[PDB]
């Protein structure tokens, strides 16, 4: 039923102020904040030959927040000049229940990654800046990521033009686009 | 020409008071709201920074003067106003005179505008709450004076004044509306795309049947102020009854009451002991009653 | 903060460069000492002012799309106003209690 | 209407005006011609061309000064509050007002504590005394 319009964003590692101040100023929110979490992709597909990803992104800096998981894949060919995303389906989880259910039903951890950066929001949009590290479980590619994403029901792709205009607003700093 | 330009520049740099061009402007912007530069200025104190309000924004002052700010009229309350509350001798006749009884220039010229816009939002929210109020009490609606009646001997008249008990609940209502505004903005430490409230999704792990599903959000507006006024008159009546019983029972063991410091919004706490004259060992009866707002002690 | 002072100094330097060029031209065309050095300094100052103007014009162009920095901490302003009002009401009540006590004694 | 393009056009106009002022100054300096080249009509044409060049150089200098002043004023206008990426002034005002209201709340709390202590000490003498 629901859908998504997640757009990919990649800025140089040194260009940080021109992004943080512009996003804090143009139109995001009042009183911004940050975050920290690590993702755990999984896959359980024996004969179907379609590994379904289950990102159990748990916020390590959160006070027992649920392991909000999302399923994304199979980008729909809409050709609406949008972020070229697919339908999304969020799913909350309990404390250590994601790993528990992954072990019960049977899953294979494809990889593990951690993220850390600042947070931003919008009206019907959402942009996030963070940095990915490559380290063991106890604790980088030198490239930040602007996570301009939209998650909403199908509707009529009205938010696509708004997201395109918002990206054109931040054109002097970055240049968002789709991905394969 | 060079000497004239140099003298003008040295004069503008020496006396930093007549520097209206971009200097007082930088000071004002560092002290006031944003300015969408369409022609000269825009973006008044419309409280759109909090969001979820009615459109009344617009440019207010962009002009040269002679310490030389514009402070031009706004687009056009331009007056001192404030909410008024009182409880005395309810009457059906309305339509009287709303008497109002009242160091840079822009600050005093625009703070009144911000305040009257806030009072306009107050009255609009009170209207939207009184049009769909419950059947617990009557609610008369007039142009400015919405007199109501929670229960007899308590007739509040929360009127909006303009230049065209009495103080506490005023500040409480203003802070309630600004708290509403702030809540209409909550950061859930999100990763993928929840974009909601923490307690809203907390029903997942801690599945509450009907407690949190109803406690996540509730009604507000006029009911809260009504409950507060009811609590106020109830506390006043209880205190008056205790004082009268003390003044009457003179030869009888004089009653000994003791209030509390923690007086919450709705409920409070009162303590009282009999404490007969000159006998501390005779304190055989000492009770502590709480005088809630929407109920009895 | 520093960009404002930079632009002000650039304007003052442009004015001084114009004045120096005028004075050098006057001293050189009056009769025929330091006119060569004066003209060299005037040309150098004019070039420096032009370079500073070009650099200031070639700024990062923060937004150039909409009204930026929306929201000037109005919540904090209102909170401070309410705190001042609370202080004023407390002062008025304290003065009333003091008047009552003075009438008592 | 094309804020970026408008700023670019203003910068180009300012640079062109500065270059034109510099070229006019260089031309006025190079067109001295102290040698008596006027042979057809010296006393008339020489003085005429001299006065014309003087008036032209003065007008060019005045126009260049005015253009530089206006360009600096417009730059200060756009960098003052139009699109200044420095939004830390809002944070400084936030911190100042929050410290102010925190001090006010602390003062009010101390005042209410002292008032409550005095009120209890006064109640102990009021309620326990009647005749």
């Amino acid at each position: 039923n629901m859908m998504e319009y997640l757009l990919q964003g990649s800025v140089l590692d040194h260009s940080l102020e021109s992004l943080i101040h512009r996003l804090r100023g143009l139109c995001d929110n009042m009183e911004p904040e940050t975050f920290l979490d690590h993702e755990m992709v999984f896959l359980l597909k024996g004969q179907q030959a379609s590994p379904f990803v289950l990102r159990a992104r748990r916020s390590m800096d959160r006070a027992g927040a649920p392991w909000h998981l999302r399923y994304l894949g199979q980008p729909e060919m809409g050709d609406k000049n949008r972020h070229a995303l697919v339908r999304n389906c969020v799913d909350i989880a309990t404390s250590e229940n994601l790993t528990d259910f992954l072990m019960e039903m049977g899953f294979r951890m494809d990889h593990e990654f951690v993220a850390k950066g600042h947070l931003f929001r919008k009206g019907i949009m959402k942009v996030v800046v963070y940095k990915i590290f490559r380290i063991l479980v106890p604790g980088l590619s030198l490239s930040y990521l602007v996570e301009l994403s939209v998650v909403a029901p199908a509707g009529q792709d009205m938010v696509s033009d708004d997201m395109r205009n918002f990206a054109e607003q931040l054109k002097p700093l970055v240049h968002l686009e789709k991905i394969d | 020409g060079a000497e004239r330009l140099t003298k003008s520049v040295a004069e503008n740099q020496e006396n930093k008071l007549q520097r209206d061009f971009n200097s007082e402007l930088l000071r004002l912007r560092q002290h006031w709201k944003l300015r969408k530069v369409g022609d000269k200025i825009l973006g008044d104190l419309s409280y759109r920074s909090a969001g979820s309000l009615f459109p009344h924004h617009g440019t207010f002052e962009v002009i040269k003067n002679t310490d030389l700010d514009k402070k031009i009229p706004e687009d056009d309350l331009e007056g001192s106003a404030y909410i008024k509350v009182s409880i005395q001798k309810q009457a059906p006749d309305i339509g009287d005179l709303g008497t109002v009884n009242l160091s840079p220039h822009w600050q005093t010229k625009l703070e009144a505008a911000q305040n009257v816009l806030l009072c306009k939002e107050i009255f609009a929210q009170l209207s939207r709450e009184a049009v769909q109020i419950k059947s617990q009490i009557p609610h008369i609606v007039v142009k400015n004076q919405i007199i109501s009646q929670p229960f007899p001997s308590l007739q509040l008249s929360i009127s909006l004044c303009h230049s065209s008990d009495h103080l506490y609940v005023l500040e409480h209502n203003l802070h309630l509306l600004i708290r509403e505004f702030h809540k209409q903005t909550v950061m859930p430490h999100p990763a993928s795309a929840p974009f909601g409230h923490k307690r809203m999704r907390l029903s997942g792990p801690q599945a509450f049947d009907k407690n949190e599903i109803n406690s996540i959000q509730s009604t507000e507006g006029l009911l809260e102020k009504i409950i507060k006024q009811a609590k106020h008159i109830f506390l006043r009546s209880r205190t008056a009854a205790t004082i009268d019983s003390l003044a009457s029972r003179i030869e009888d063991p004089q009653i000994q009451a003791h209030w509390s410091n923690i007086n919450d919004v709705y409920e409070s706490s009162v303590k009282v002991l009999i404490t007969s004259q000159g006998y501390e060992q005779i304190c055989k009866s000492i009770q502590l009653q709480l005088n809630i707002g929407v109920e009895q002690v | 903060n520093e960009r404002l002072r930079a632009l002000e100094d650039i304007e003052r330097e442009i004015g001084a460069i114009l004045q120096n060029a005028g004075t050098a031209i006057l001293e050189l065309s009056k009769e025929k000492r330091l006119l060569d050095r004066q003209a060299a300094a005037f040309t150098t100052s004019v070039q420096h002012v032009e370079a500073e103007l070009s650099a200031q014009i070639r700024y990062l162009t923060q937004v150039a799309t909409g009204q930026p920095h929306e929201g000037s901490s109005y919540s904090s302003r209102k909170d401070c106003q309410m705190a001042l009002k609370r202080v004023d009401y407390a002062r008025l009540k304290i003065s009333d209690v003091a008047r009552t006590c003075e009438q008592m004694l | 209407q094309s804020k970026e393009t408008l700023l670019q056009s203003y910068n180009k106009r300012l640079k062109d005006d500065i270059k034109s002022i510099m070229d006019n100054f260089t031309e006025i300096i190079k067109t001295a011609k102290i040698e008596d080249e006027t042979q057809v009509s010296r006393a008339t044409q020489g003085e005429q061309d001299n006065y014309e060049m003087h008036v032209r150089a003065a007008n060019i200098v005045r126009a260049g000064e005015s253009l530089m002043k206006l360009v600096s004023d417009l730059k200060q206008f756009l960098i003052l509050n139009d699109f200044p990426s420095v939004n830390e002034a809002i944070d400084q005002r936030n911190q100042q007002l929050r410290a102010l209201q925190e001090e006010c709340d602390r003062k009010l709390i101390t005042l209410r504590d002292e008032v409550s202590i005095d009120l209890y000490e006064l109640e102990e003498e009021y309620y326990s005394s009647s005749s």
